[PDB]
Protein backbone atom coordinates (compact mmCIF):
# COMPACT_ATOMS: atom_id res chain seq x y z
CA UNK A 1 0.00 0.00 0.00
CA UNK A 2 1.31 3.61 -0.18
CA UNK A 3 1.02 4.99 3.94
CA UNK A 4 0.37 8.71 4.77
CA UNK A 5 1.07 10.00 8.08
CA UNK A 6 0.86 13.13 9.03
CA UNK A 7 2.32 15.74 12.28
CA UNK A 8 1.57 16.95 14.51
CA UNK A 9 -1.71 15.66 15.30
CA UNK A 10 -3.43 18.87 16.80
CA UNK A 11 -2.22 22.39 17.64
CA UNK A 12 -3.43 25.59 18.07
CA UNK A 13 -2.54 29.18 17.29
CA UNK A 14 -3.60 32.53 17.51
CA UNK A 15 -4.89 34.82 15.07
CA UNK A 16 -2.67 36.52 12.91
CA UNK A 17 0.13 33.96 13.19
CA UNK A 18 2.00 30.92 11.25
CA UNK A 19 0.75 27.54 10.86
CA UNK A 20 2.87 24.77 9.45
CA UNK A 21 1.98 20.85 8.79
CA UNK A 22 3.78 18.08 7.07
CA UNK A 23 2.31 14.91 5.40
CA UNK A 24 4.57 12.26 4.82
CA UNK A 25 3.86 8.97 2.18
CA UNK A 26 5.96 5.80 2.59
CA UNK A 27 6.63 6.40 -1.23
CA UNK A 28 8.10 8.63 -3.38
CA UNK A 29 4.41 10.32 -5.12
CA UNK A 30 6.42 11.97 -7.82
CA UNK A 31 4.97 10.73 -11.46
CA UNK A 32 7.80 10.54 -13.70
CA UNK A 33 5.67 10.96 -16.36
CA UNK A 34 4.18 13.68 -16.24
CA UNK A 35 6.50 15.24 -13.22
CA UNK A 36 3.69 16.21 -10.76
CA UNK A 37 3.40 14.88 -7.09
CA UNK A 38 -0.10 13.60 -6.89
CA UNK A 39 -0.73 14.94 -3.46
CA UNK A 40 -3.54 17.32 -2.25
CA UNK A 41 -4.68 18.93 0.96
CA UNK A 42 -8.56 19.10 2.18
CA UNK A 43 -10.00 21.40 4.38
CA UNK A 44 -12.75 19.76 7.08
CA UNK A 45 -14.50 22.28 9.12
CA UNK A 46 -16.54 20.73 12.37
CA UNK A 47 -19.69 19.53 10.75
CA UNK A 48 -18.90 20.01 7.61
CA UNK A 49 -17.32 18.02 4.15
CA UNK A 50 -13.92 18.25 3.22
CA UNK A 51 -13.23 21.11 1.08
CA UNK A 52 -9.98 20.99 -1.90
CA UNK A 53 -7.67 23.16 -0.92
CA UNK A 54 -4.63 22.30 -2.74
CA UNK A 55 -3.34 19.89 -5.46
CA UNK A 56 -0.44 18.49 -7.18
CA UNK A 57 1.47 19.10 -4.14
CA UNK A 58 1.67 23.34 -4.68
CA UNK A 59 -1.54 24.42 -6.95
CA UNK A 60 -4.38 26.19 -5.08
CA UNK A 61 -7.53 25.87 -5.99
CA UNK A 62 -9.88 28.90 -7.12
CA UNK A 63 -11.60 30.64 -4.01
CA UNK A 64 -8.85 29.32 -2.03
CA UNK A 65 -7.22 32.44 -0.03
CA UNK A 66 -3.60 33.04 -0.81
CA UNK A 67 -2.90 32.05 3.11
CA UNK A 68 -2.48 28.58 1.77
CA UNK A 69 0.45 27.62 0.76
CA UNK A 70 0.99 23.89 -0.15
CA UNK A 71 5.04 22.41 -0.94
CA UNK A 72 7.61 19.37 -0.68
CA UNK A 73 8.37 16.76 -2.87
CA UNK A 74 8.33 12.78 -3.41
CA UNK A 75 8.03 11.91 0.21
CA UNK A 76 7.51 15.32 2.51
CA UNK A 77 4.56 18.14 1.98
CA UNK A 78 4.10 20.64 3.66
CA UNK A 79 0.79 23.15 3.95
CA UNK A 80 1.33 26.77 5.64
CA UNK A 81 -0.92 28.88 6.75
CA UNK A 82 -0.24 32.42 7.06
CA UNK A 83 -1.74 35.57 9.05
CA UNK A 84 -4.06 32.55 9.93
CA UNK A 85 -8.04 33.47 10.85
CA UNK A 86 -10.73 32.50 13.14
CA UNK A 87 -12.51 30.87 10.40
CA UNK A 88 -9.53 28.31 9.62
CA UNK A 89 -10.45 26.09 12.35
CA UNK A 90 -10.26 22.49 10.86
CA UNK A 91 -9.18 19.20 10.69
CA UNK A 92 -6.54 19.25 7.28
CA UNK A 93 -5.98 16.02 5.64
CA UNK A 94 -3.52 15.08 3.05
CA UNK A 95 -4.32 12.48 0.33
CA UNK A 96 -1.83 10.46 -2.31
CA UNK A 97 -3.88 9.86 -5.77
CA UNK A 98 -0.44 8.26 -7.33
CA UNK A 99 -1.64 4.40 -6.62
CA UNK A 100 -5.48 4.55 -6.29
CA UNK A 101 -5.97 6.99 -3.40
CA UNK A 102 -5.13 7.14 0.30
CA UNK A 103 -5.78 9.70 3.28
CA UNK A 104 -3.22 10.55 6.29
CA UNK A 105 -4.61 10.98 9.63
CA UNK A 106 -5.23 14.82 9.71
CA UNK A 107 -4.19 17.06 11.66
CA UNK A 108 -6.60 19.55 13.83
CA UNK A 109 -6.14 23.14 13.97
CA UNK A 110 -7.46 25.02 16.70
CA UNK A 111 -7.36 28.60 17.46
CA UNK A 112 -5.87 30.38 20.83
CA UNK A 113 -7.66 33.29 21.84
CA UNK A 114 -8.19 35.27 25.59
CA UNK A 115 -9.40 33.92 28.04
CA UNK A 116 -13.37 34.91 28.23
CA UNK A 117 -15.78 33.50 30.86
CA UNK A 118 -18.72 31.13 29.97
CA UNK A 119 -22.26 32.70 30.61
CA UNK A 120 -24.35 30.37 32.31
CA UNK A 121 -28.00 29.86 31.98
CA UNK A 122 -30.04 27.12 34.03
CA UNK A 123 -33.37 25.61 32.42
CA UNK A 124 -35.87 23.53 34.64
CA UNK A 125 -37.64 20.65 33.21
CA UNK A 126 -41.01 21.59 31.04
CA UNK A 127 -44.13 20.90 32.04
CA UNK A 128 -44.62 18.32 29.07
CA UNK A 129 -41.68 16.46 30.38
CA UNK A 130 -42.60 16.03 34.04
CA UNK A 131 -46.12 14.87 32.30
CA UNK A 132 -44.78 11.42 31.10
CA UNK A 133 -42.67 11.47 34.95
CA UNK A 134 -39.19 12.66 34.40
CA UNK A 135 -37.43 15.70 34.94
CA UNK A 136 -34.35 17.09 33.09
CA UNK A 137 -32.51 20.06 34.41
CA UNK A 138 -30.37 21.53 31.86
CA UNK A 139 -27.23 24.41 32.10
CA UNK A 140 -25.61 26.05 29.19
CA UNK A 141 -21.63 27.05 29.88
CA UNK A 142 -21.67 29.33 26.43
CA UNK A 143 -18.87 31.41 24.85
CA UNK A 144 -15.80 30.40 26.94
CA UNK A 145 -12.11 29.61 26.75
CA UNK A 146 -10.27 27.82 27.38
CA UNK A 147 -12.08 24.58 26.67
CA UNK A 148 -11.33 23.28 30.25
CA UNK A 149 -13.93 23.91 32.45
CA UNK A 150 -15.75 21.99 35.37
CA UNK A 151 -19.34 21.77 36.22
CA UNK A 152 -21.06 20.50 39.61
CA UNK A 153 -24.76 20.30 40.38
CA UNK A 154 -25.73 20.84 43.77
CA UNK A 155 -29.59 20.23 44.67
CA UNK A 156 -30.84 21.81 48.32
CA UNK A 157 -26.75 22.67 48.81
CA UNK A 158 -25.75 19.31 48.19
CA UNK A 159 -23.40 18.27 45.19
CA UNK A 160 -24.91 15.58 42.98
CA UNK A 161 -27.44 10.95 36.22
CA UNK A 162 -25.20 13.79 34.39
CA UNK A 163 -25.13 14.53 30.74
CA UNK A 164 -22.17 16.78 29.55
CA UNK A 165 -21.30 17.61 25.80
CA UNK A 166 -18.71 20.44 24.33
CA UNK A 167 -18.79 21.75 21.30
CA UNK A 168 -16.01 22.40 18.88
CA UNK A 169 -14.52 25.82 19.32
CA UNK A 170 -16.58 28.40 17.47
CA UNK A 171 -15.59 29.68 14.10
CA UNK A 172 -16.24 33.22 14.41
CA UNK A 173 -15.06 34.43 18.27
CA UNK A 174 -12.76 30.77 18.58
CA UNK A 175 -14.69 30.22 22.18
CA UNK A 176 -16.01 26.63 23.45
CA UNK A 177 -19.65 25.75 24.67
CA UNK A 178 -20.73 22.96 27.22
CA UNK A 179 -24.25 22.00 28.07
CA UNK A 180 -25.08 19.46 31.36
CA UNK A 181 -28.01 17.88 31.92
CA UNK A 182 -28.91 16.29 35.00
CA UNK A 183 -32.34 13.68 34.69
CA UNK A 184 -34.25 12.78 37.51
CA UNK A 185 -37.51 11.08 38.08
CA UNK A 186 -40.38 13.20 38.76
CA UNK A 187 -40.89 11.87 42.25
CA UNK A 188 -37.11 12.83 43.25
CA UNK A 189 -37.56 15.60 41.50
CA UNK A 190 -40.75 16.45 43.65
CA UNK A 191 -38.55 16.28 47.17
CA UNK A 192 -36.37 18.98 46.54
CA UNK A 193 -36.24 22.62 46.41
CA UNK A 194 -32.99 24.52 45.00
CA UNK A 195 -31.03 23.49 41.78
CA UNK A 196 -28.02 24.55 40.89
CA UNK A 197 -25.53 24.55 38.14
CA UNK A 198 -21.66 25.80 39.67
CA UNK A 199 -18.85 26.44 36.92
CA UNK A 200 -15.68 26.83 37.93
CA UNK A 201 -13.37 28.36 35.20
CA UNK A 202 -9.75 29.95 35.32
CA UNK A 203 -11.39 33.32 34.28
CA UNK A 204 -12.58 33.85 37.72
CA UNK A 205 -11.72 32.25 41.66
CA UNK A 206 -15.38 32.97 42.32
CA UNK A 207 -17.69 30.41 40.46
CA UNK A 208 -20.50 31.16 38.34
CA UNK A 209 -23.60 30.10 40.08
CA UNK A 210 -26.77 30.00 38.23
CA UNK A 211 -30.06 28.58 40.29
CA UNK A 212 -33.94 28.07 40.26
CA UNK A 213 -35.99 27.02 43.29
CA UNK A 214 -39.10 24.94 41.94
CA UNK A 215 -41.27 26.53 44.62
CA UNK A 216 -40.84 29.51 42.40
CA UNK A 217 -41.58 27.60 38.93
CA UNK B 1 -23.10 24.87 -10.17
CA UNK B 2 -22.46 21.50 -9.26
CA UNK B 3 -24.08 19.47 -6.93
CA UNK B 4 -23.46 16.09 -4.84
CA UNK B 5 -26.14 14.90 -2.88
CA UNK B 6 -25.96 11.28 -1.13
CA UNK B 7 -29.12 9.32 -0.08
CA UNK B 8 -29.60 5.98 1.68
CA UNK B 9 -27.76 6.14 4.97
CA UNK B 10 -29.66 4.60 8.43
CA UNK B 11 -30.22 2.34 10.21
CA UNK B 12 -28.80 -1.95 9.45
CA UNK B 13 -28.57 -4.51 11.69
CA UNK B 14 -25.27 -6.35 11.58
CA UNK B 15 -25.03 -8.97 8.39
CA UNK B 16 -27.14 -6.36 6.36
CA UNK B 17 -26.78 -4.97 3.51
CA UNK B 18 -27.60 -1.68 2.16
CA UNK B 19 -27.00 0.59 -0.91
CA UNK B 20 -26.06 4.48 -0.69
CA UNK B 21 -27.05 6.42 -3.72
CA UNK B 22 -25.31 10.27 -4.99
CA UNK B 23 -27.29 12.41 -7.18
CA UNK B 24 -25.27 14.53 -9.08
CA UNK B 25 -25.74 17.91 -11.41
CA UNK B 26 -24.01 20.46 -12.94
CA UNK B 27 -20.93 18.54 -14.49
CA UNK B 28 -20.66 16.20 -17.34
CA UNK B 29 -21.23 12.80 -15.52
CA UNK B 30 -19.61 9.89 -17.65
CA UNK B 31 -16.20 13.00 -17.83
CA UNK B 32 -15.30 12.07 -14.48
CA UNK B 33 -13.94 9.00 -12.25
CA UNK B 34 -16.25 9.11 -8.84
CA UNK B 35 -14.72 8.30 -5.39
CA UNK B 36 -16.46 7.19 -2.27
CA UNK B 37 -15.34 8.19 0.86
CA UNK B 38 -16.09 6.93 4.83
CA UNK B 39 -15.43 9.15 8.09
CA UNK B 40 -16.50 6.95 11.48
CA UNK B 41 -17.29 9.70 13.82
CA UNK B 42 -14.86 11.52 15.12
CA UNK B 43 -12.27 9.65 13.53
CA UNK B 44 -9.79 9.86 9.61
CA UNK B 45 -11.17 10.16 5.99
CA UNK B 46 -10.78 6.22 4.49
CA UNK B 47 -11.27 6.21 0.92
CA UNK B 48 -13.05 2.97 -0.34
CA UNK B 49 -12.94 2.85 -4.01
CA UNK B 50 -13.52 4.96 -7.50
CA UNK B 51 -15.57 3.69 -10.65
CA UNK B 52 -13.58 5.11 -13.98
CA UNK B 53 -15.10 7.57 -16.24
CA UNK B 54 -16.42 6.72 -20.21
CA UNK B 55 -13.21 7.05 -21.08
CA UNK B 56 -11.64 4.70 -19.25
CA UNK B 57 -14.65 1.87 -19.63
CA UNK B 58 -16.47 2.52 -15.96
CA UNK B 59 -13.71 -0.11 -14.60
CA UNK B 60 -13.89 -0.02 -10.88
CA UNK B 61 -11.08 -0.54 -7.94
CA UNK B 62 -11.78 -0.49 -4.18
CA UNK B 63 -9.49 -0.26 -0.92
CA UNK B 64 -8.24 -3.47 0.24
CA UNK B 65 -10.21 -3.18 3.36
CA UNK B 66 -13.50 -3.62 1.75
CA UNK B 67 -12.48 -5.17 -1.84
CA UNK B 68 -15.09 -7.91 -2.31
CA UNK B 69 -17.72 -6.58 -0.03
CA UNK B 70 -18.36 -3.56 -1.26
CA UNK B 71 -19.14 -2.70 -5.09
CA UNK B 72 -20.04 0.75 -6.57
CA UNK B 73 -21.86 1.19 -9.82
CA UNK B 74 -23.34 4.38 -11.68
CA UNK B 75 -26.39 5.04 -14.41
CA UNK B 76 -24.71 7.79 -16.89
CA UNK B 77 -28.05 8.48 -18.27
CA UNK B 78 -29.34 9.64 -15.00
CA UNK B 79 -25.83 11.29 -13.57
CA UNK B 80 -26.32 9.12 -10.65
CA UNK B 81 -23.77 6.74 -8.30
CA UNK B 82 -24.04 3.87 -6.21
CA UNK B 83 -22.56 1.58 -3.20
CA UNK B 84 -23.40 -1.16 -2.40
CA UNK B 85 -22.95 -2.52 1.20
CA UNK B 86 -22.42 -6.59 2.40
CA UNK B 87 -22.22 -8.35 5.60
CA UNK B 88 -22.24 -5.06 7.66
CA UNK B 89 -20.93 -4.82 10.37
CA UNK B 90 -20.20 -1.85 13.71
CA UNK B 91 -17.11 -0.94 11.83
CA UNK B 92 -18.48 0.06 9.24
CA UNK B 93 -21.03 2.75 11.00
CA UNK B 94 -19.66 6.17 9.48
CA UNK B 95 -20.54 8.99 7.46
CA UNK B 96 -20.15 7.84 3.48
CA UNK B 97 -19.19 10.62 0.96
CA UNK B 98 -19.21 10.75 -2.18
CA UNK B 99 -16.72 12.85 -4.73
CA UNK B 100 -16.21 14.27 -8.17
CA UNK B 101 -12.79 12.24 -8.86
CA UNK B 102 -10.36 12.14 -11.97
CA UNK B 103 -11.14 13.33 -15.33
CA UNK B 104 -7.91 11.79 -17.33
CA UNK B 105 -5.96 15.24 -16.49
CA UNK B 106 -6.38 16.89 -12.76
CA UNK B 107 -5.51 15.05 -9.83
CA UNK B 108 -7.90 16.23 -7.26
CA UNK B 109 -11.18 15.41 -5.73
CA UNK B 110 -13.22 18.55 -6.46
CA UNK B 111 -16.45 18.06 -5.09
CA UNK B 112 -18.25 16.15 -2.35
CA UNK B 113 -21.52 15.04 -1.13
CA UNK B 114 -23.11 16.39 2.41
CA UNK B 115 -22.56 13.12 3.65
CA UNK B 116 -24.87 10.42 4.08
CA UNK B 117 -24.73 8.62 7.97
CA UNK B 118 -25.27 4.66 8.35
CA UNK B 119 -25.20 3.20 11.92
CA UNK B 120 -24.54 -0.70 12.17
CA UNK B 121 -26.60 -1.67 15.35
CA UNK B 122 -29.12 -4.14 16.65
CA UNK B 123 -30.77 -1.35 18.35
CA UNK B 124 -34.84 0.11 17.47
CA UNK B 125 -35.39 2.86 15.74
CA UNK B 126 -36.35 5.64 18.80
CA UNK B 127 -37.63 9.20 17.80
CA UNK B 128 -37.09 11.74 19.87
CA UNK B 129 -38.95 13.79 22.97
CA UNK B 130 -38.33 17.34 22.28
CA UNK B 131 -38.59 19.78 25.51
CA UNK B 132 -39.17 23.51 25.29
CA UNK B 133 -36.13 25.59 27.34
CA UNK B 134 -37.66 28.87 29.07
CA UNK B 135 -35.68 30.62 31.66
CA UNK B 136 -37.97 29.48 34.79
CA UNK B 137 -40.02 31.81 36.47
CA UNK B 138 -37.28 33.94 38.60
CA UNK B 139 -34.31 33.53 36.28
CA UNK B 140 -29.75 41.76 31.07
CA UNK B 141 -29.85 42.63 27.58
CA UNK B 142 -29.87 38.90 25.84
CA UNK B 143 -31.63 35.84 26.59
CA UNK B 144 -30.46 32.24 26.34
CA UNK B 145 -33.33 29.65 24.92
CA UNK B 146 -33.05 26.34 23.88
CA UNK B 147 -34.36 22.83 22.52
CA UNK B 148 -34.01 19.32 24.60
CA UNK B 149 -33.53 16.89 22.05
CA UNK B 150 -34.22 13.15 24.35
CA UNK B 151 -33.75 9.56 23.49
CA UNK B 152 -33.78 9.10 20.88
CA UNK B 153 -31.92 6.65 17.83
CA UNK B 154 -29.69 6.47 15.40
CA UNK B 155 -28.40 9.91 14.91
CA UNK B 156 -28.85 12.12 13.34
CA UNK B 157 -31.06 14.89 14.24
CA UNK B 158 -31.05 18.12 12.99
CA UNK B 159 -31.82 21.54 14.67
CA UNK B 160 -33.14 24.88 13.36
CA UNK B 161 -34.62 27.75 14.89
CA UNK B 162 -37.49 30.01 13.19
CA UNK B 163 -36.51 27.90 10.28
CA UNK B 164 -33.02 28.52 10.07
CA UNK B 165 -33.67 32.84 9.92
CA UNK B 166 -31.86 32.36 13.11
CA UNK B 167 -28.45 30.94 12.67
CA UNK B 168 -26.35 33.36 14.87
CA UNK B 169 -25.77 33.12 18.36
CA UNK B 170 -26.87 29.24 18.18
CA UNK B 171 -24.81 26.35 19.61
CA UNK B 172 -25.88 23.03 18.81
CA UNK B 173 -24.26 20.46 21.26
CA UNK B 174 -23.07 17.23 19.92
CA UNK B 175 -25.32 14.13 20.72
CA UNK B 176 -24.21 11.71 23.61
CA UNK B 177 -24.92 7.98 24.06
CA UNK B 178 -26.29 6.80 27.40
CA UNK B 179 -27.70 3.65 27.68
CA UNK B 180 -28.89 2.71 24.09
CA UNK B 181 -29.96 6.16 23.19
CA UNK B 182 -28.83 9.93 22.41
CA UNK B 183 -29.16 13.18 23.85
CA UNK B 184 -28.71 16.59 22.81
CA UNK B 185 -29.40 19.92 22.95
CA UNK B 186 -29.19 23.31 21.60
CA UNK B 187 -29.23 27.05 22.64
CA UNK B 188 -30.35 30.06 21.10
CA UNK B 189 -29.59 33.84 22.09
CA UNK B 190 -31.46 36.31 21.05
CA UNK B 191 -32.27 40.09 22.30
CA UNK B 192 -34.34 40.44 25.15
CA UNK B 193 -36.11 43.29 23.83
CA UNK B 194 -37.55 40.25 21.16
CA UNK B 195 -38.55 37.57 23.37
CA UNK B 196 -41.28 36.96 23.90
CA UNK B 197 -42.39 40.07 21.62
CA UNK B 198 -41.13 37.83 18.76
CA UNK B 199 -41.61 34.26 18.72
CA UNK B 200 -38.97 31.60 18.46
CA UNK B 201 -39.23 28.11 17.45
CA UNK B 202 -36.96 25.29 17.31
CA UNK B 203 -37.50 23.12 14.27
CA UNK B 204 -35.93 19.81 14.82
CA UNK B 205 -36.03 16.63 12.72
CA UNK B 206 -34.98 12.77 13.00
CA UNK B 207 -35.16 11.53 9.72
CA UNK B 208 -34.88 7.47 10.85
CA UNK B 209 -38.49 8.11 12.33
CA UNK B 210 -39.59 11.09 10.22
CA UNK B 211 -39.88 12.86 13.05
CA UNK B 212 -40.81 16.64 12.67
CA UNK B 213 -41.41 19.05 15.44
CA UNK B 214 -41.53 22.55 15.61
CA UNK B 215 -41.52 23.55 19.60
CA UNK B 216 -42.29 27.29 20.50
CA UNK B 217 -40.30 28.74 23.23
CA UNK B 218 -43.30 29.85 25.69
CA UNK B 219 -42.64 32.52 28.64
CA UNK B 220 -43.40 31.48 32.16
CA UNK B 221 -45.64 33.67 32.89
CA UNK B 222 -47.39 36.26 29.97
C1 LIG C 1 -7.84 2.66 -18.04
C2 LIG C 1 -6.73 3.31 -17.47
C3 LIG C 1 -5.58 3.69 -18.20
O1 LIG C 1 -4.46 4.33 -17.68
C4 LIG C 1 -3.77 5.53 -17.27
C5 LIG C 1 -2.22 5.42 -17.46
O2 LIG C 1 -1.57 6.38 -17.99
O3 LIG C 1 -1.70 4.35 -17.04
C6 LIG C 1 -3.97 5.92 -15.77
C7 LIG C 1 -5.31 6.64 -15.45
O4 LIG C 1 -5.33 7.24 -14.11
C8 LIG C 1 -5.38 6.38 -12.92
C9 LIG C 1 -6.18 5.06 -13.02
O5 LIG C 1 -5.67 3.98 -12.62
O6 LIG C 1 -7.33 5.10 -13.48
O7 LIG C 1 -3.92 6.00 -12.55
C10 LIG C 1 -3.08 7.25 -12.44
C11 LIG C 1 -1.63 6.70 -12.31
O8 LIG C 1 -0.85 7.86 -12.03
C12 LIG C 1 -1.18 5.89 -13.54
O9 LIG C 1 -0.91 6.95 -14.49
C13 LIG C 1 -3.59 8.08 -11.26
O10 LIG C 1 -3.53 7.29 -10.06
C14 LIG C 1 -5.06 8.49 -11.53
O11 LIG C 1 -5.54 9.22 -10.42
C15 LIG C 1 -6.01 7.29 -11.82
O12 LIG C 1 -6.16 6.39 -10.73
C16 LIG C 1 -5.68 7.82 -16.38
O13 LIG C 1 -4.84 8.99 -16.13
C17 LIG C 1 -5.59 7.30 -17.85
C18 LIG C 1 -5.89 8.41 -18.89
O14 LIG C 1 -7.25 8.89 -18.77
C19 LIG C 1 -5.61 8.00 -20.37
O15 LIG C 1 -6.82 7.84 -21.14
O16 LIG C 1 -4.31 6.59 -18.11
MG1 LIG D 1 -31.17 12.01 46.86
ZN1 LIG E 1 -8.06 -2.49 -12.41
Amino acid sequence: DIVMSQSPSSLAVSAGEKVTMSCKSSQSLLNSRTRKNYLAWYQQKPGQSPKLLIYWASTRESGVPDRFTGSGSGTDFTLTITSVQAEDLAVYYCKQSYNLRTFGGGTKLEIKRADAAPTVSIFPPSSEQLTSGGASVVCFLNNFYPKDINVKWKIDGSERGVLNSWTDQDSKDSTYSMSSTLTLTKDEYERHNSYTCEATHKTSTSPIVKSFNRNEC
Amino acid sequence: EVKLVESGGGLVQSGGSLRLSCATSGFTFTDYYMSWVRQPPGKALEWLGFIRNKANGYTTEYSPSVKGRFTISRDNSQSILYLQMNTLRAEDSATYYCARDHDGYYERFSYWGQGTLVTVSAAKTTPPSVYPLAPGSAANSMVTLGCLVKGYFPEPVTVTWNSGSLSSGVHTFPAVLQSDLYTLSSSVTVPSSTWPSETVTCNVAHPASSTKVDKKIVPRDC
